[PDB]
DNA sequence: TGCGAAATTCCATGACA
DNA sequence: ATTGTCATGGAATTTCGCA
DNA sequence: TGCGAAATTCCATGACA
DNA sequence: ATTGTCATGGAATTTCGCA
């Protein structure tokens, strides 16, 4: 502080203060004559307070804060002291946006068999039809075969009624859902356990994770839309038609319909494929197993040039889910406990709970 | 001639009246000829209307080329015939008083009645809830004649509910004297 | 039709029917033995009806429609007949999504002088503060200097009251706004004409066009957020503070604050820049004019590999603005009258009105 | 000594009472020393409170290093002095009964009073609405001594409202006999 | 053994609250 | 304790029909 | 006439309803 | 008849301090 600045005035050399400039006293303040002009060198014990006043004017980041300070002051390594404060401003940390993209998505292996994994979700509220408001959508992970159920509410009891009808056909190993009330209720958990079904949940507010069923929702709404053009939106009676229509539609990349992947033979629907007419059912189920294992599988795309990847013990912040008006978009900083995979982490949250979370719903806390 | 396939022929039929379960009285029985797979639908009556309502559900999953039944009024109505024609399903009737299926179907329909009878004693009223597990049993039951269950033949994979406990399916001396009391 | 297919059966050659395959009669239907198997050749007069039935099952696009047809049929150039129908399906055309990106954005010249162009917009509803709900934001295009006005409603009368206070300082040549009710009212038009101000409107539902003020909104909300952390959202009293704070904040790319660009000298605010202390006001306004003309200007970025550009007379469709549930997202096809620039067009809309519209709110109608 | 600059000194002062306009009675007059730029604010009273409320608006646009005024009660209150200190503004008072500005400011303040007087006759009540156009006139009025208008000196550009019609600013014989009637 | 055109495959775009 | 997906229609590439 | 480190510049990211 | 913008903080590049 005053120690350093005294030595400096009597022409001694201090590290960080380049000797080639002339440092002097004026108005009771140490000054230096810099190419930009004459600037005040505040004592070290003064510097934190200057940075803070500078920063607080508008809660500016590195450069804009520096530029204010540089108007009046100079000292060695200012940005280091600037950054020091930015890393300590609770308000900046929880309000600012991230500027690093997530690592490239994973493309999980397609479930090997029909009934290995169901993806499920609600669509709605839709306009009332027969006093129904929602649709339960169930998509088999392997085939993309889909079941549609109209419900009055996205409730556990409606979900249970629906799945009882579906599970009459077969029981799935796993059902995957987002964390909607209907799926996280303990009533639903009992119902699953009763049947030896494992429940698997998406990281919260990250519907990409339920991408199989989400993507199918789109198709469902799309078809419903086309069918209802110029009519009132009476969709209840259409659900069966949509179900059948979609399950029997080709995916140009696969060259198969969901029904074909499920049954290995078209039922009596229009333009039924007749290629296996001469094979026995046994020869047919044989070609089917072969088809099932050789389906195209996409691979993880290139990283963006500014992606970030989670490391154990790193400070990260969770995105606030339904942020109120004028409230920060980010929770307080928290710590990465485990890296489940390059796109999913468990964090300890200052409360501190364990939370399993998508990297897309995180940012790495800036300035360490 | 071409080998027999799933969806080639559905065998349909009603079972009832039964003791009211959630205001249901009948069961519409659908069995795929080739795989022996069974679908069950609870109805309030053996009417054309209830048949149509039920098969509307099934045929939004798979459509048979041919449906076969006896000459039930429900199935011989011209309403049911319009319905089938709309959907491109040929209807096939067995001659009156002489029902014909196949060995496989006859046996399956036997099992269903036998299985139903077994579980509706002790709880003649809880059957509506039981339909799902009846179907799973029936469909994951091993076929003596073919090496496989209907599940396996329909989907070409093992099931996640193998019913290894091939039951008695017969009535215990408890259940015998209990079913003679519900009548008496 | 029956003509063509008769010639074909007796071994004659017809264009489009490769001679190397054996064509025959069976069940009263012309068949051909193709590497995929035996397919029926329907008479030309039958083909449109087949494509349509195929297509209607699920309103599928090219490949998925083709794959259904190919199950039963063959004829020369099927996809041509497939595409023919897709271009005629009103429902597909107005429901499907686009798969071509817009051409790269324009970066319009920065207005040359303060007061050449104002950009204006409302933010809100915000939580009530002193019974105020909205903010009128006014951004000078050249400087980025900003004026903030709290209003009870995004109304013309509130806008008029506000601009009367602002225009006391100076009158702008042009005011640019989006097409919010407040700005498009004829009361507002009178008010502008009275003062010789020209009103310039964004293409509808394309706030990028008001990007100067929009971007400033973000900053405004951001600062308000930071200031209100842990307090109730009493923002009314903060507007002045935010105004001053933002107008005096550096843009690291420019190295200037909006106030500096407006006045050429800092007023008495913290860390005021002192570099021109020895210049006369006249020398100062001279350096200012120089600064103003040499500010960094961004250039139009590279096109995406699948961008489309509007051509006069082309069928295009306007995006529906606030589409109802289960209703198409696109209006009926319309015609490009004039191409104002590579990113803006005038279309005649089937009604037919002239509409000036952003390319981002258009798609080129598929299959011509 | 360093050359004089905008925001170096604001000269403030009140004008009134005036005839009620939208329940306003006074005008707070702010003139930048160097540029001669004028800001006007209508108040309900020449109080510290109304001064603070008004200057709060101005100083959210630009803050003067020094404010100068006479010894009005409004300006000599310790409330106004706290306010200025918070904002880092030095307050400067002219000695009582002897107001001192500069040639430029004195002349500007003369114009303002003269201009106001001119337009409030015929419509002594419509002045609130007129403040904006008064300011534009004042600020786009050519300075004999310097080559430029306040607008030009403040912003370093020409204005979009050049007031080429340098008016009479004097009272017509109509306006003279009209202002002797509002009093009588 | 190479041509023009038709078929197929590729793949960025966008939307699933 | 978990993880994007896939219809779409121009463009790009490959294959076909014929020689 | 070249080194290590500090300063500056670059620039993808994301959000303005 | 009109048209994206620009704070942000790591990384990349350039400049500085010294020799
Ligand atoms: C309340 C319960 C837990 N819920 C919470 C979240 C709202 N959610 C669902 C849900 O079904 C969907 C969605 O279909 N989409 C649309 C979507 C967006 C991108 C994508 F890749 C796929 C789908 N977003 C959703 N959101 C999570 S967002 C991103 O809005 O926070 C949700 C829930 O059921
Ligand atoms: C009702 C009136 C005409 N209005 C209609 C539209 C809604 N709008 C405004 C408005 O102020 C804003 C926005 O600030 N943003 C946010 C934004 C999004 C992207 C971007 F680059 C900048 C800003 N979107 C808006 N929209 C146009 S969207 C894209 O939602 O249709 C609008 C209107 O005042
Ligand atoms: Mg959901
Ligand atoms: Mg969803
Ligand atoms: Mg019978
Ligand atoms: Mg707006
Ligand atoms: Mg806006
Ligand atoms: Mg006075
Ligand atoms: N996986
Ligand atoms: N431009
Ligand atoms: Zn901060
Ligand atoms: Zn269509």
């Amino acid at each position: 502080l005053d120690a350093e600045l005294d030595q400096l005035l009597q022409g001694h050399y201090i590290k960080g203060y380049p000797k080639q400039y002339t440092y002097f006293l004026e108005d009771g303040k140490v000054k230096v004559s810099r190419p930009e002009g004459v600037k005040i060198i505040p004592p070290q014990s003064d510097r934190q307070k200057i940075v803070l006043q500078a920063h607080n004017l508008a809660h500016t980041g590195r450069e804009a804060t520096l530029l204010k300070i540089a108007n009046l002051y100079w000292w060695p390594n200012m940005r280091k002291d600037v950054v020091k404060q930015l890393g300590r401003c609770q308000q900046c940390l929880i309000t600012n946006a991230s500027n690093k993209a997530s690592g490239p998505i994973l493309r999980p292996d397609r479930p090997q068999k029909p009934f290995d994994k169901f993806f499920i979700d609600y669509i709605g509220p839709l306009p009332p039809s027969q006093g129904y408001l929602y649709v339960l959508v169930v998509v088999d992970g392997m085939t993309g075969f889909t079941w549609l159920y109209p419900t009055k509410a996205p409730s556990t009891s409606a979900t249970v009624k629906s799945l009882n009808v579906l599970t009459s056909i077969a029981i799935p190993k796993v059902i995957h859902s987002d964390q909607g009330a209907a799926f996280t209720s303990s009533t639903f958990a009992e119902w699953a356990k009763e049947r030896g079904i494992h429940l698997e949940f998406s990281t919260p507010y990250h519907p990409q994770s339920s991408g199989k069923v989400e993507r199918k929702n789109s198709d469902i709404k799309r078809l419903l839309t086309k069918l209802l053009v110029g009519r009132p939106t009476k969709w209840y009676d259409l659900l069966p038609v949509v179900q059948l229509a979609l399950n029997n539609t080709y995916s140009p990349v696969l060259k198969y319909t969901p029904h074909q992947l499920l049954f290995g033979i078209d039922s009596n629907t229009p333009f039924a494929n007749q290629d296996t007419l001469d094979l026995t059912r046994e020869e047919e189920l044989s070609l089917l197993q072969e088809i099932r294992t050789s389906l195209y599988h996409p691979s993880t795309p290139p990283a963006s040039s500014r992606s970030w990847s989670p490391v154990v013990g790193q400070l990260v912040q969770e995105r606030v889910a339904r942020p109120a008006s004028l409230r920060p978009r980010w929770h307080k900083p928290s710590t990465v406990l485990k890296v489940l995979n390059p796109r999913t982490v468990v964090i300890l949250d200052h409360l501190g709970n364990n939370r399993t979370v998508s990297i897309d719903n995180l940012k790495p806390t800036s300035h360490q | 001639d071409r080998p027999q396939k799933p969806f080639d022929k559905f065998f349909i039929d009603y079972i009832g009246p039964l003791p009211p379960s959630q205001g249901y009285l009948y069961v519409l029985v659908v069995v795929d000829g080739m795989t022996g797979f069974t679908w069950l639908y609870p109805t309030k009556a053996p009417s054309t209307s209830a048949t149509v309502k039920s098969l509307n559900v099934l045929t939004s999953i798979a459509i048979p080329k041919v449906i076969h039944s006896d000459q039930g009024a429900a199935f011989t109505s011209s309403t049911f015939a319009e319905w089938a024609k709309e959907r491109g399903i040929h209807l096939e009737f067995s001659t009156p008083y002489h029902p014909q299926s196949s060995g496989k179907v006859e046996r399956k329909n036997s099992d269903i009645k036998r299985l139903l009878t077994k579980l509706l004693v002790g709880r003649p009223t809880k059957w509506y809830d039981l339909l799902p597990v009846v179907q799973l049993a029936l469909n994951n039951t091993y076929s003596p004649v073919l090496k496989y269950t209907p599940h396996q033949l329909l989907f070409g994979i093992d099931s996640n509910t193998p019913f290894a406990n091939q039951d008695t399916l017969d009535l215990t001396r408890e259940e015998e004297l209990s079913l003679l009391q519900e009548i008496r």
